[PDB]
C-alpha cells in the first residue's frame, strides 16, 4: 500500500509527485515511538495526577492515574467487565495504580 | 510426572510459560493447545558437555 | 464514449465488441454524466499513482 506525495501551487493546481510505499505484517515485535529517546536502558513513562493519554499493557484511552497500595495478589491489569482499566500493578514491583475518568 | 501426562494438581509452574506465536495473554480464563502432557521428565539431569 | 469501428470504412470490426467494464471507481463511467459532484477530476489513459 501506499501514501501519494502531493504538489500544489498555492492549492490552485494539484499534481502528483511520488510516493512511500509500505509493505507490513501485524505482531509485536516492533514499536513506534513518538521522539528518539536515548541514554534510557528501558523505555516507559508514567504520569501522575492530572490527564493523560495512555497506552498501558495495549489498555488505550484517558483519565487520571494516583499510585495506591492493596494487597492485590494475582496478576497485573484490573479492568472493568466493559474492558476499562480500573487499574495495575507496577509487575517488578507491588505498587498499584488507579485509573479513573477525570 | 502423573497417569496418562498429567501435571499434578497444586503445581507451581515457576518457569512455565505458555507458548505463542504473535500476541500474549496476560490475565483470564480460556482454552489453549499447548504441550502439557508430559510423556517424560527428567529432574536436575545432568547434561553436560559430553552428553 | 466512442469505439471508432468506422474506421475501417467496411465494419468487418462490427463482430468485436469493445467497451468499458466495472471499474474499481466508486462510479459508474457511464453516470459521471449525472449530476455527480467533485472538487477536482482529471483523467488519464496511462497509470497513475493513486488513480
Ligand atoms: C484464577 O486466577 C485468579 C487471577 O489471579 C484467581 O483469583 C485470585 O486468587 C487469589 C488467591 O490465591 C486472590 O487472593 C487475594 O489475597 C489477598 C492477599 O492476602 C492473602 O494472601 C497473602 C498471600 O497469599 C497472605 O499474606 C495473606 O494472609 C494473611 O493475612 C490475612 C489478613 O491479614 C490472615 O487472615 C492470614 O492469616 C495471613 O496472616 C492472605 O491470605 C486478599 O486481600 C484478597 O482480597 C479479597 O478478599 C477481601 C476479603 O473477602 C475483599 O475484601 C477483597 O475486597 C477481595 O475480594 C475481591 O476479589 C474477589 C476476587 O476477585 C471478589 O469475589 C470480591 O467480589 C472482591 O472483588 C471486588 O474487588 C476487586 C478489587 O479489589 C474488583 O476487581 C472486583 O470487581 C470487585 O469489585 C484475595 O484473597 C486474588 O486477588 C485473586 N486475584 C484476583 C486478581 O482476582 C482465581 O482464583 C483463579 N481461578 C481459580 C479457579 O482458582
Ligand atoms: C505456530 O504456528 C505453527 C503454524 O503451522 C504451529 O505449528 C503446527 O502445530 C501443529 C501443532 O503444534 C503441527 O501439526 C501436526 O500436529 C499433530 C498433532 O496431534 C494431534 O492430531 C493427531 C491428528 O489429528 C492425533 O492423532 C493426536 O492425538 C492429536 O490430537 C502431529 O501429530 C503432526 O505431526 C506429523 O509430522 C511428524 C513430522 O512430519 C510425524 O511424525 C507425525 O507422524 C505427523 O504425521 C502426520 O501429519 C503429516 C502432515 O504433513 C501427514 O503427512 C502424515 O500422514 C500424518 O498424518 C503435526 O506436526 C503442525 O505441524 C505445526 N506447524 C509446523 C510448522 O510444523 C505452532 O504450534 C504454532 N505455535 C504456537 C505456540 O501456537
Ligand atoms: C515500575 O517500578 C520501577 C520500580 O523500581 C520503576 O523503575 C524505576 O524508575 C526510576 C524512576 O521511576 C529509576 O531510577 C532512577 O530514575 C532517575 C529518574 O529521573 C527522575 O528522578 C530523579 C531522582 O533522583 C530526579 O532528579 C529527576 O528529575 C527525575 O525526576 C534516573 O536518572 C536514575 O539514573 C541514575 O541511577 C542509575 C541506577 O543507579 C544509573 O545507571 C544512572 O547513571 C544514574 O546515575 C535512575 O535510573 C529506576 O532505575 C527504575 N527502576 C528500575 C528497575 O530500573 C518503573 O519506572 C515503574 N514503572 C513505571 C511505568 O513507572
Ligand atoms: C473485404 O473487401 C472490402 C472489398 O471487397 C474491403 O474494404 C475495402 O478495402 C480497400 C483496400 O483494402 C479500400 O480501398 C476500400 O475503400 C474498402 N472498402 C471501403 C468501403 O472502405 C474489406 O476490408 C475486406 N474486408 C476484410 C478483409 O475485412
Ligand atoms: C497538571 O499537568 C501539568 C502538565 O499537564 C503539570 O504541570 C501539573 O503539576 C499537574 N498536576 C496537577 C495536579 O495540577
Ligand atoms: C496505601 O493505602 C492506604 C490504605 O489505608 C492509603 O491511605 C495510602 O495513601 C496508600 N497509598 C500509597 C501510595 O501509599
Amino acid at each position: 500500500c501506499n501514501f501519494p506525495l502531493e504538489a500544489t501551487w498555492h492549492y490552485t493546481s494539484y499534481t502528483i509527485v511520488g510516493a512511500l510505499y509500505v509493505t507490513w505484517s501485524e505482531g509485536n515485535s516492533i514499536t513506534g515511538v513518538p521522539y528518539p529517546v536515548s541514554g534510557i536502558r528501558e523505555f516507559s513513562n508514567l504520569v501522575l495526577n492530572n490527564c493523560t493519554k495512555y497506552n498501558i499493557y495495549d489498555y488505550v484511552g484517558t483519565g487520571i492515574i494516583r499510585s495506591s497500595n492493596q494487597s492485590l495478589a494475582g496478576g497485573i491489569t484490573y479492568v472493568s467487565n466493559s474492558g476499562n482499566l480500573l487499574g495495575f500493578k507496577n509487575v517488578s514491583t507491588g505498587n498499584i495504580f488507579i485509573v479513573t475518568p477525570c | 510426572v502423573q497417569q496418562d501426562g498429567r501435571i499434578p494438581n497444586g503445581f507451581p509452574f515457576n518457569n512455565w510459560f505458555l507458548l505463542t506465536n504473535g500476541s500474549t495473554l496476560v490475565d483470564g480464563v480460556s482454552r489453549l493447545y499447548q504441550p502439557l502432557r508430559l510423556t517424560c521428565l527428567w529432574p536436575v539431569p545432568g547434561l553436560k558437555s559430553s552428553t | 464514449y466512442i469505439y471508432n469501428r468506422v474506421k475501417s470504412g467496411s465494419p468487418g470490426d462490427s463482430s468485436w465488441h469493445i467497451y468499458l467494464k466495472s471499474g474499481t471507481c466508486p462510479f459508474s463511467f457511464s453516470k459521471l454524466n449525472n449530476f455527480q459532484k467533485f472538487k477536482t477530476i482529471c483523467f488519464s489513459t496511462v497509470e497513475v499513482p493513486g488513480s
